[PDB]
RNA sequence: UUUGGUUCUAUUUUGUUGGUUUCUAGGACCAUCGUAAUGGGGACGGUCGGGGGCAUCAGUAUUCAAUUGUCAGAGGUGAAAUUCUUGGAUUUAUUGAAGACUAACUACUGCGAAAGCAUUUGCCAAGGACGUUUUCAUUAAUCAAGAACGAAAGUUAGGGGAUCGAAGAUGAUCAGAUACCGUCGUAGUCUUAACCAUAAACUAUGCCGACUAGGGAUCGGGUGGUGUUUUUUUAAUGACCCACUCGGCACCUUAGAGAAAUCAAAGUCGGUUCUGGGGGGAGUAUGGUCGCAAGGCUGAAACUUAAAGGAAUUG
RNA sequence: GCGGUAAUUCCAGCUCCAAUAGCGUAUAUUAAAGUUGUUGCAGUUAAAAAGCUCGUAGUUGAACUUUGGGCCCGGUUGGCCGGUCCGAUUUUUUCGUGUACUGGAUUUCCAACGGGG
RNA sequence: GGAUAGUGGCCUACCAUGGUUUCAACGGGUACGGGGAAUAAGGGUUCGAUUCCGGAGAGGGAGCCUGAGAAACGGCUACCA
């Protein structure tokens, strides 16, 4: 049903694993590539391609993470007079951990980085 | 850590006594001193505390005037900002 | 126990717990004693009219 | 957390509130109890708006339930995806004496007391129905 | 409902089982801080009077009494009179007033 | 899964054991042939703000200072005095350095997890909103222990130190004042470094989710309808006429509950944890852990009492 | 809480009576006391919401099953006697005694079951 | 390996350094454990005992003969009370 309107609406399969599929190599950006076009086109994807085989997406949030961490840690060794920030800090990484529980429990690999992409990346 | 409790860093040398306000001092200026830090020019975690106020790098060889104590504070890092500030609007 | 002697109900093993004193229980009892309206009576409404 | 709580709770509330009706989000085992009270006459029917394709599946229920009053006098849930009660076959505590019945979820599928004893069961006590 | 805990599984129910125990307020097993027993027979030589209450007056005869179960506290006499004697010996019940 | 091979198993036809070799099922090794290997949070675009840190910058004090000018008071309160005061004050004008705080603005107001946070202004970087239907497609939700932050005031090193300001100094009160009241005054207030782990940390309402009444508009954005102010005249908005949605807010305000007073949840009965004990003894003893210490955490007994308490009434 | 002089509570005997070959009193224990709350209770002001957060060992499980089957269902298989319950009856009676019957959670092994977690 | 009626760090050589515990181990205190006893409508609390059953003893503790069987109240050895 859901899926079937935007059948009608874009063009054909095999065609739409193409389109999709040069943005993603350019550099991830799952969301991104997603808006553009051509939008009836790519409503599809996740009601028909399973997803595609990606670089990234699970290390996106890690990644992040990590990002902001460094640079809010330049911030705590400066002036100490900090308090709001450093929760922050606290929350972030933090909030890496808890989306790392089930994101290990699928995928080998996972588990090794996981822990170790705290403060490297 | 080590087979320590709480944190001497330098403390042993004192034995006992000196007390926890003024061996605390000795500590933080000192250890700090220690502490691995990345030269400017290379990155390397190279500094080293050649005598009081001297600093050098063990790889570049590069030598820096700093604290006597530490390589740096942030006394000096105001400094350098304010004369700066001055100097970029002179400048415009 | 008068209170169920009066009802025209002879035995009820009413657990009244939490209070002591008397206008409040007496004030309470009524309450249950009008409106019953539950069951097998709710299947028998149908059926109209003054 | 669930759904399954909302549902006995909100037709209990809304019977003293009196309405035309209800409405809310079904969930999959909430879909699985109702039905079964329904069969007992407590409640006219019930259809799910949308039932294909579809993110959360929302219930409109008829309620059998104004005019006069009503037909389901309370439900109130003692376990229902609430609280971890059990029963046995032979540890039977219930309310109400009889007027009214238990809903067991049990192996096999749904049912009244009852019926539940002519098989023999247990489960756990989704409500009270008085 | 029920009560809190849904009684699901895995390690749980645990909890409630400390919270009996922390908390009942009264004494203990038994209560022997001083005393109890049936007939514990103290032999006392003071007799003297204590006073009673804040509110009303009244000046009782008591007999302090020295027990087997060695303590010393003030003991009160029933009935009207009394004479005691030699020490001697008078079995004390341990009522609560 | 069908169909053949190659290795293993393999009574055997042989009394017998024996030496020597396949193919059939099963297992193994496979080729042929013939079907699957699968699905709250984030992401992008975005907006507010008083989200935090640093810098910049303003004014408005008073003190201090420099200077004016000029007499006999000023200061302060119920009343006074202490104080200040002819060596020229104070009040007054202007100018500088210092100097703490952000009046007016600031509102039933907004934001941070909370504690809290308000000069404008710049720099780096976070977070909740919406709108998307992009990803995990229910991924989630709470949690003793653990760990993080955590006002103020204490504490400690070092800089600055204006009014203020415990303690403490004189004065008045007054029976007594170490009191309120007045003057004076130090650490403190403040800054960077490091500790404290507590408050009436309050929304006296732990936190997560579902439903269950409306009503006035407040802020953010989004769907806008509409035209006007308002700009400019293709055109789009900051506010606005005028709805709707989403998140918070709070009041106004339901009735089933709430002792109640009240609440709209503190309602209808949830997920989860901590924790409660009649009051005084007691958030105390003792031991442990931590802390520089203050003290904080953890945590009662002998004993004593017929009450403590809440709310609502009538005096 | 009674006794500050005409005491409904002392002290003496009449009377009234609960109970009655027993009776209360003390101690121990339990009910009531939903006052350890599972059934059966609180945390705005009643003792009591942890200041708040980040996470876990561990509570729970998002739109109609299908395999397996531990928790699930559905039928059979063990728990001494004594005691407890139901009756004969047996000792002049009777409790005792006494016979016979009826129930027993739990666990074992076993047909069969598939909503849920 | 030895031992014993028979399990076996029960005991003992050598090699490994282990194994347990936030689901409570180790440790401390408690005015036998089960079958059962009274409560109370049920639920649980309480109680665990003299009797039945199994366990442990004989003033405290260790060892040993005899005997099928004892680590023995009515056996010894023998220190101590």
């Amino acid at each position: 049903e859901s899926v079937i309107e935007q059948i009608v609406k874009y063009a054909r399969k095999g065609l739409t694993p193409s389109q999709i599929g040069v943005l993603l190599r350019d550099a991830h950006g799952v969301t991104q590539a997603r808006v553009i076009t051509g939008n009836k086109i790519m409503r599809i994807l996740k009601s028909n391609g399973l997803a595609p085989e990606i670089p990234e997406d699970l290390y996106y949030l890690i990644k992040k993470a990590v990002s902001v961490r460094k640079h809010l840690e330049r911030n705590r060794k400066d002036k100490d007079a900090k308090f709001r920030l450093i929760l922050i800090e606290s929350r972030i990484h933090r909030l890496a951990r808890y989306y790392r529980t089930v994101a290990v429990l699928p995928p080998n690999w996972k588990y090794e980085s996981a822990t170790a992409s705290a403060l490297v990346n | 850590m080590a087979k320590r409790t709480k944190k001497v860093g330098i403390t042993g040398k004192y034995g006992v006594r000196y007390g926890s306000s003024l061996r605390r001092q000795v500590k933080k200026l000192e250890i700090q001193q220690h502490a691995r830090y990345d030269c400017s020019f290379c990155g390397k975690k190279t500094v080293k505390r050649g005598a009081a106020g001297i600093w050098t790098c063990s790889c570049c060889k590069k030598t820096v005037a700093g604290g006597a104590y530490t390589v740096s504070t942030a006394a000096a890092a105001t400094v350098r900002s304010t004369i700066r500030r001055l100097r970029e609007m002179v400048e415009a | 126990r008068t209170l169920e002697n009066t009802l025209k109900a002879a035995f009820v093993a009413i657990g009244n717990t939490y209070g002591f004193l008397t206008p409040n229980l007496w004030a309470e009892q009524p309450l249950p004693v009008s409106p019953l309206d539950i069951y097998s009576d709710e299947a028998s409404a149908q059926k109209k009219r003054f | 957390m669930t759904r399954s709580s909302v549902l006995a709770d909100a037709l209990n509330a809304i019977n003293n509130a009196e309405k035309t009706g209800k409405r809310q989000v079904l969930i999959r085992p909430s879909s699985k109890v109702i039905i079964k009270f329904l069969q007992v006459m407590q409640k006219h029917g019930y259809i799910g708006e949308f039932e294909y394709i579809d993110d959360h599946r929302s219930g409109k229920i008829v309620v059998q339930l104004n005019g006069r009053l009503n037909k389901c006098g309370v439900i109130s849930p003692r376990f229902n995806v609430k609280i971890g009660d059990i029963e046995k076959w032979t540890a039977n505590l219930l309310p109400a004496r009889q007027f009214g019945y238990v809903i067991l979820t049990t192996s096999a599928g749904i049912m009244d007391h009852e019926e539940a004893r002519r098989k023999h069961v247990s489960g756990k006590i989704l409500g009270f129905v008085y | 409902m029920g009560k809190g805990k849904p009684r699901g599984l895995n390690s749980a129910r645990k909890l409630r089982v400390h919270r009996r125990n922390n908390r009942w307020a009264e004494n203990n097993y038994k209560k022997r801080l001083l005393g109890t027993a049936f007939k514990s027979s103290p032999f006392g030589g003071s007799s003297h009077a204590k006073g009673i209450v804040l509110e009303k007056l009244g000046i009782e005869s008591k007999q302090p009494n020295s027990a087997i179960r060695k303590c010393v506290r003030v003991q009160l006499i029933k009935n009207g009179k009394k004479v005691t004697a030699f020490v001697p010996n008078d079995g004390c019940l341990n009522f609560v007033d």
